[PDB]
């Protein structure tokens, strides 16, 4: 048994969602299939699900902006969310729920996030003051950004941190890292930062007073 | 109808006893979920003690009327990650919040640093200042930016890294964001830093 997800990584807000989910080892005729989103911060909402019959049951906290459909024939069943906000950006995951046990089956799930930016790439600004050195890698848009240093010479005492979604709707984010003192009048450290999405590569020599 | 879990954080260290607690506000079909970091869930328990085919016979789901309990007896790395209780009786079918489990260690007090913007960045009119925590536990710690001895807010961001693999401590940094008008219009800078490893708030400290 084996189910997986498909559609647009990002929406615009008060646009429909529509997400698919392909069902292999199984037939959909039979037990219950679900839609489960995980928000950001890790809270998990149960949307609904279609039967083997095709009848159907929705949260009613969504049961106005939700449809949950199915294609026999090709053995996927889908989920349409209307008029969707930036309160819809999730990870939405398709299940199989056995009758008396619970969600067996899981898709791997589906990144979703609402935003009405358009694909931006980043500004690499130099963070300079164990001593801590960085990179603040600013308005960009989607993720992933990808950030090393040294060209990947350098990764201990490296954090790199979650994204922040800001006020604006771009992201941003600082990767550090953490030197000996006495190394800072010595070596160079350059941060290498790369946004597939917009085709930017960008390296910053993260320059000191020492 | 709501089910809810205690503790939100669950520090454990490896070897000992773990215990989820699970309030339902209502009077049976309750399972317990493990999602692992980098995966999906996974079902543990079902019908409110049995254990699920591939779980190991370390976790063990009980519970009385409205209260249900998850026990971890010995627990190992691979059980870290997010736990879930659920109940599906009655309709609306709803999930505990989530019990991160983490791992103990000492309390470490993190190492403060403040980061003034880039000459690059003024040039574009935004004005970020970044103070960083490094590598502290527990994880709770309070940043409070001082613009002129004034008490910033909601203009700040913080982004926390996941517990370290190697060294269980946890890093945090904060982002001010300014016009760069209002960035030029005040002179000292500075983050105000509250945890338990220190004994009073740490500040560290710049001149525009
Ligand atoms: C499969 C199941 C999945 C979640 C849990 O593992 C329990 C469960 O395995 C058995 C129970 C089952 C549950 C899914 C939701 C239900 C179908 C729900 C219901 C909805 C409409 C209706 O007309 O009648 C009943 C209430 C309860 O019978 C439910």
């Amino acid at each position: 048994v084996q189910l997986q997800e498909s559609g647009p990584s990002l929406v615009k807000p008060s646009q429909t969602l529509s997400l698919t989910c392909s069902v292999t080892g199984d037939s959909i005729t039979s037990g219950y299939w679900n839609w489960i989103r995980k928000f950001p911060g890790n809270k998990l909402e149960y949307m609904g699900y279609i039967s083997y019959s095709g009848t159907t049951y929705y949260n009613p906290s969504l049961k106005s902006r939700i449809s949950i459909t199915r294609d026999t024939s090709k053995n996927q069943y889908y989920l349409q969310l209307n008029s969707v906000t930036t309160e819809d950006t999730a990870t939405y995951y398709c299940a199989r729920a056995r009758y008396g046990y619970g969600f067996d089956y899981w898709g791997q799930g589906t990144t979703l996030t609402v935003s009405s930016a358009s694909t931006k790439g980043p500004s690499v600004f130099p963070l300079a003051p164990t001593a801590a050195l960085g990179c603040l890698v600013k308005d960009y848009f989607p993720e992933p950004v990808t950030v090393s240093w040294n060209s990947g010479a350098l990764t201990s005492g490296v954090h790199t941190f979650p994204a922040v979604l800001q006020s604006s709707g771009l992201y941003s984010l600082s990767s550090v890292v953490t030197v000996p003192s006495s190394s800072l009048g010595t070596k160079t450290y350059t941060c290498n930062v790369d946004h597939k999405p917009s085709n930017t590569k960008v390296d910053k020599r993260v320059e000191s007073k020492y | 109808v709501l089910m809810t879990q205690t503790p939100l954080s669950l520090p454990v260290s490896l070897g000992d006893q773990a215990s989820i607690s699970c309030r339902s506000s209502q009077s049976t079909y309750l399972e317990w979920y493990l999602q692992k970091p980098g995966q999906s869930p996974k079902l543990l328990i079902y019908k409110v003690s049995n254990r699920f085919s591939g779980v190991p016979d370390r976790f063990s789901g009980s519970g009385s009327g409205t209260d249900f309990t998850l026990k971890i007896s010995r627990v190992e790395a691979e059980d870290l990650g997010v736990y879930y209780c659920f109940q599906g009786s009655h309709v609306p079918l709803t999930f505990g919040a989530g019990t991160k489990l983490e791992l103990k260690r000492t309390v470490a007090a993190p190492s403060v640093f403040i980061f003034p913007p880039s000459d690059e960045q003024l040039k574009s009119g935004t004005a970020s200042v970044v103070c960083l925590l490094n590598n502290f536990y527990p994880r709770e710690a309070k940043v409070q930016w001082k613009v002129d001895n004034a008490l910033q807010s909601g203009n700040s961001q913080e982004s926390v890294t996941e517990q370290d693999s190697k060294d269980s401590t946890y890093s945090l940094s904060s982002t001010l964001t300014l016009s760069k008008a209002d960035y030029e219009k005040h002179k000292v800078y500075a983050c105000e830093v509250t945890h338990q490893g220190l004994s009073s708030p740490v500040t560290k400290s710049f001149n525009r």
